RNA sequence: GGUGAAAUUCUUGGAUUUAUUGAAGACUAACUACUGCGAAAGCAUUUGCCAAGGACGUUUUCAUUAAUCAAGAACGAAAGUUAGGGGAUCGAAGAUGAUCAGAUACCGUCGUAGUCUUAACCAUAAACUAUGCCGACUAGGGAUCGGGUGGUGUUUUUUUAAUGACCCACUCGGCACCUUACGAGAAAUCAAAGUCUUUGGGUUCUGGGGGGAGUAUGGUCGCAAGGCUGAAACUUAAAGGAAUUG
């Protein structure tokens, strides 16, 4: 009821991304989430780190000012596990709690019509 | 009786130049010598000479074509896409 | 004689005099005797006709394309060669196309081309099989055959000349800035060795 | 000898079934033999849904979730997901539970 | 500090005549100085607004919409139609095992020359007294249905303009305008108009876009 | 050794032996 | 198809094959329909069409060269034009053609 | 970025992210099942065309025209070979980064051939149901696919039928499952793997302790890689199967 934008959340495995932008698409945000406050190189996806960096995300969001925004979350997907990452939900929650208004949501995880064969061969990763 | 098991028309070259070179030649050789079917009269009377020139014995027409076959794969595919791009400029 | 692709003699009326003028075109694959050819901007898109690159849509196939509007044919003239129109910039009225070499040059839309591909394609697929056929081939082009390997000559005859064994003796790649007399071998070669890979520019 | 009458899973009278590849290791596995689990997990958590709704527009309009079908490779399936190796006669029970 | 907070201007947008309310909100684009300025490089975007977001009760919440910005003047930024789509939640919830899916599409034009490919989605309905958990159709049915869907589909489009086209699918009765035909062939739960996507349009025609304001 | 590897070892072995007497062909 | 409706005229009615016989038919008016192969030249086409209009005879352009028209009329040779004089029971003189 | 963790790697070239957007080749997700089809290989977006096929239905026709089959032939996954095209993807090779005592690997990176398509080959897969085909007989059970029959069964309501979908009962042919054991089996198990010392419906094929060895040799097929046919000398007391206990 006050203002709108875009969330653009993305949670990979061993990294995660979050960045707002105008609902017109090209626009901008500040966008630095993944290995920004956490630098151990394996805690990149970690939820304790997703919030630590998502915090500074809402900061700039409100620094220039956006009260409400809807989400568009996306997993690495495409051709590798089509599923949310650890720091995906652990970030917008720390931000919805940051005094942010949300609403209509849907994910944009890319899924194909069974093509572009994956890595690892027919025997896959062996361990 | 069958005269040659494999050489066919390439037997003129005898034993020289290697089986591979001779074999591949026979391929284009067969094509450039055979009689094709004429598109303007319906009779198979169009033969080559002066590669890229295919003329019908009767009806006297001369068609430009591949060096060894009347229609080359590329030209045939072009005919298709030219029809496509053309059907696209009246309707 | 001396050309792989066949020629096409096309007769036209002289719009300024009661007289016939006979142009000599390169026969595109499919053209036939007694065919009707159309030439101009407001012409149809039929294989054989000649239209400016602007008047044709993307993906068209043309040969004997003009580098500049009105040079009577400069590109895609060898047996079975063609160029493809891959775009138009109606402002500056340019038209970007792909040549047989793969290079993508942009030229004026008023430049002309003939719909289709050149005839006599696939001539190079048949081996020559004997020096005689190569001999007769060049008997009509020029005195460029046969070729003596510079490594079989004495030093007085070539850089690669001389030696108690047949060898080049120094790098076969030669600088572009080289001088006439030393530019023999791989000139300005940016690479060398057997090409193993994609072999098609993106 | 055999230790299952299907010797795979769900395939009698077809010869060949297009193969799917495991979500965990990408290894190929025939669709008829791939253990399938549809993961319908919400955007929710224990204490994350209340913060989500109070300080927001749209006072709990839809609340949608994640929907995607997963296919595993028996080797991977046995490692983490539902394999739960059974007993000689307890395995013939196809009751999902 | 570069401080791109006081950086540029915010522009406004609304929606065409079709809907009840039209306030889109605002966006941020760039300084309007002419070196390479606004407008000439501005109206080439689109936004993702839900339908109930600008129409009303969410009895139309599934449908997502794209609005192609076309022309702008001093703080005007009005955007015409660009397409639509369903949402993962709805579609992924409609694809239930133990039933057969049906998808079909057609490419037509309206009068407002635009050639469009639409999409439709339908499933199988279990009869009230049914006892089989499979609830499946038969190829003869599925092919026949597609035909009537295709036939019906290219009636509204090429039957009116883009405006009435948008005004035709928002009531969604075409969804069951299929059902009267399918009621004689198969139950068919969840019959919809799931997606639409386009290619081009005649040149801008500045005068026609102004017939969506008031 | 593995079954299919014994095959490969044998296939190689015959290829080598095959070559060896073609020298005396 | 129409090859069917036409194939009944050879076994039932009267016809004439060939460019020359077909024109004497068009001059005497006995022709009610003439079939012209696809590959036949345009000059002869317009000529036959002229004679047809003079004999008020209808024409049908057979999609397929004279080779196809010949094997269609049951003959083993190219047929550039056919002129029907009596369609014994074929609806060819009454169908959409 | 990638992983268990890292590193080779990529980033004044604004990378990863976003936006509009185009190209290329590949694939058909979800729907998808103890579901369908084909001789097997094998077959999943649309539509048009091309011929083709089983089950059913049948008071139609022919009337033993058949069953099974050495020789011979049609097709035959994958990879692989020849000539074009294609070459997006993933990716033998190779080269790398990491690991390890070592690490030619597994994990990561690059990436050739390949992957795809046309024309021609090659003819092998745990090509599996590790289970010949035709015929008959023997046993209980509820699902399901296709055809069919039966109705003062429900729904569509239009105004009720006609229909269509659904319900029920039956019958023929399908893919299977379940419970039984008369019965079989060395057992695991099997409606055939049963109707066998109470041994005979028709017919095809193969096997005769383990190695040696699918080796040698001849023949033949193939461009090759290889396919098919296929020994012996010698050596050896076990090798093997299913089940039981540890
Ligand atoms: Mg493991
Ligand atoms: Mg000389
Ligand atoms: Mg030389
Ligand atoms: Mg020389
Ligand atoms: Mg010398
Ligand atoms: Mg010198
Ligand atoms: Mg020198
Ligand atoms: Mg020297
Ligand atoms: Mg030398
Ligand atoms: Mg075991
Ligand atoms: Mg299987
Ligand atoms: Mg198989
Ligand atoms: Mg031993
Ligand atoms: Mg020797
Ligand atoms: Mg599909
Ligand atoms: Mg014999
Ligand atoms: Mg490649
Ligand atoms: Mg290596
Ligand atoms: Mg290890
Ligand atoms: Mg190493
Ligand atoms: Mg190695
Ligand atoms: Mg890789
Ligand atoms: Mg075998
Ligand atoms: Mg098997
Ligand atoms: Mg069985
Ligand atoms: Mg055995
Ligand atoms: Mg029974
Ligand atoms: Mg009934
Ligand atoms: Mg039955
Ligand atoms: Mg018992
Ligand atoms: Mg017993
Ligand atoms: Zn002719
Ligand atoms: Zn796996």
């Amino acid at each position: 009821s006050q203002v709108f934008g875009v969330a653009r959340i993305y949670a990979s495995f061993n990294d995660t991304f979050v960045h707002v932008t105008d609902l017109s698409g090209k626009e901008t945000i500040a966008r630095v989430t993944g290995g920004m406050k956490v630098k151990a190189d394996r805690d990149e996806s970690s939820p304790y780190a997703a919030m630590l960096a998502a915090q500074d995300v809402a900061a700039k969001c409100k620094e220039v000012g956006i009260t409400a925004v809807h989400v568009k979350i996306r997993a690495t997907g495409g051709t590798r596990t089509k599923t949310p990452g650890p720091g995906g939900q652990a970030a917008l929650r720390a931000l919805a709690r940051s005094g942010l208004r949300i609403g209509r949501i849907e994910d944009v995880t890319p899924v194909p019509s069974d093509s572009t064969r994956k890595k690892g061969g027919r025997r896959g990763r062996r361990l | 009786a069958k005269r040659t098991k494999k050489v066919g028309i390439t037997g003129k070259y005898g034993v020289r130049y290697g089986s591979s070179l001779r074999r591949q030649v026979k391929k284009l050789e067969i094509q450039q010598h055979a009689r094709y079917d004429c598109s303007f009269c319906g009779k198979k009377t169009v033969k080559r000479g002066a590669a890229g020139i295919w003329t019908c014995s009767c009806c006297k027409k001369t068609v430009a074509g591949g060096a060894y076959t009347v229609s080359t794969a590329a030209a045939a595919t072009v005919r298709s896409t030219i029809r496509r791009l053309r059907e696209m400029v009246e309707a | 004689s001396g050309r792989g692709a066949p020629l096409a003699k096309v007769v036209f009326r002289d719009p300024y005099k009661y007289r016939l003028r006979e142009e000599i075109f390169i026969a595109n694959e499919g053209v036939h005797t007694g065919q009707f050819i159309y030439a101009g901007k407001k012409a149809s898109l039929n294989v054989g006709n000649v239209l400016p690159l602007g008047s044709v849509p993307e993906g068209t196939i043309v040969s004997n394309v003009e580098e500049k509007p009105g040079d009577r044919g400069a590109l895609a003239r060898a047996s079975g060669n063609y160029v493809i129109i891959i775009g138009h910039n109606p402002d500056e009225n340019k038209t970007r196309v792909r040549l047989p070499s793969g290079a993508k040059k942009v030229i004026s839309s008023d430049a002309r081309g003939v719909i289709g591909v050149i005839a006599g394609g696939g001539r190079v697929d048949k081996p020559l099989l004997k020096a005689g056929r190569a001999f007769h081939k060049y008997r009509l082009k020029r005195n460029s055959w046969p070729k003596t390997r510079g490594v079989a000559m004495n030093p007085v005859d070539h850089p690669h000349g001389g030696g108690n064994h047949q060898h080049i003796g120094k790098a076969s790649t030669i600088s572009r800035g080289a001088v006439s007399g030393q530019k023999a071998g791989l000139i300005a070669a940016r690479r060398t060795g057997l090409l193993r890979g994609s072999q098609k520019t993106q | 000898p055999k230790k299952r009458a299907s010797n795979g899973r769900n395939k009698k009278g077809r010869g060949h079934v297009k193969p799917v590849r495991c979500v965990n290791c990408s290894k190929s596995i025939p669709k008829d033999k791939a253990i399938k689990r549809m993961a319908i997990r919400n955007i929710v958590e224990a204490a994350a849904v209340r913060d989500l709704s109070e300080a927001s527009v749209y006072p709990e309009y839809a609340l949608p979730k994640t929907y995607n079908k997963l296919h595993y490779c028996v080797s991977c399936a046995i490692h983490a997901r539902i394999v739960r190796v059974r007993s000689r006669e307890d395995r013939k029970n196809r009751a999902p539970p | 500090v570069v401080d791109p907070f006081t950086r540029k201007e915010w522009f406004d947008i609304k929606a065409p005549s079709t809907f009840e309310n039209r306030n889109v909100g605002k966006t941020l684009v760039n300084k309007s100085t002419g070196l390479k300025s606004a407008s000439d490089a501005l109206k080439g975007r689109v936004v993702e607004v839900c339908l109930a977001d600008l129409q009303g009760s969410e009895d139309h919440s599934f449908r997502k919409i794209k609005l192609r910005v076309d022309e702008v003047q001093g703080k005007n930024l009005l955007t015409n139609f660009h397409g639509m789509d369903f949402t993962t939640d709805k579609l992924r919830s409609m694809v239930r095992k133990w039933q057969t899916l049906i998808e079909a599409n057609v490419t037509v034009k309206t009068s407002d020359d635009y050639v469009l490919r639409i999409f439709a989605i339908a499933f199988t309905r279990k009869q009230a007294n049914q006892v089989k958990r499979h609830s499946y159709a038969q190829s003869s049915h599925i092919r026949a249905i597609r035909k009537v869907i295709s036939e019906i589909l290219t009636k509204e489009v090429q039957g009116s303009t883009l405006a009435q086209l948008t005004s035709k699918l928002i009531p969604e009765v075409i969804n069951k305008e299929i059902e009267n035909a399918t009621k004689d062939i198969f139950p068919l739960q969840n019959i919809h108009v799931r997606k639409v996507k386009l290619l081009k349009q005649p040149k801008f025609d500045v005068g026609a876009l102004m017939a969506l304001h008031g | 050794m593995r079954a299919k590897w014994r095959k490969k070892r044998t296939r190689r072995l015959k290829r080598k032996r095959r070559k060896v007497r073609a020298r005396s062909k | 198809s129409i090859n069917q409706k036409l194939a009944l005229v050879i076994k039932s009615g009267k016809y004439t094959l060939g460019y020359k016989s077909t024109v004497k038919s068009l001059r005497q008016g006995k022709s009610k329909l003439i079939i012209i192969a696809a590959n036949t030249p345009v000059l002869r086409k317009s000529e036959l069409e002229y004679y047809a209009m003079l004999s008020k005879t209808k024409v049908y352009y057979f999609q397929g060269g004279n080779n196809e028209l010949g094997t269609a009329v049951g003959k083993l040779f190219r047929v550039g034009v056919v002129s029907i004089l009596e369609a014994g029971d074929s609806d060819i003189l009454t169908t959409l053609a």
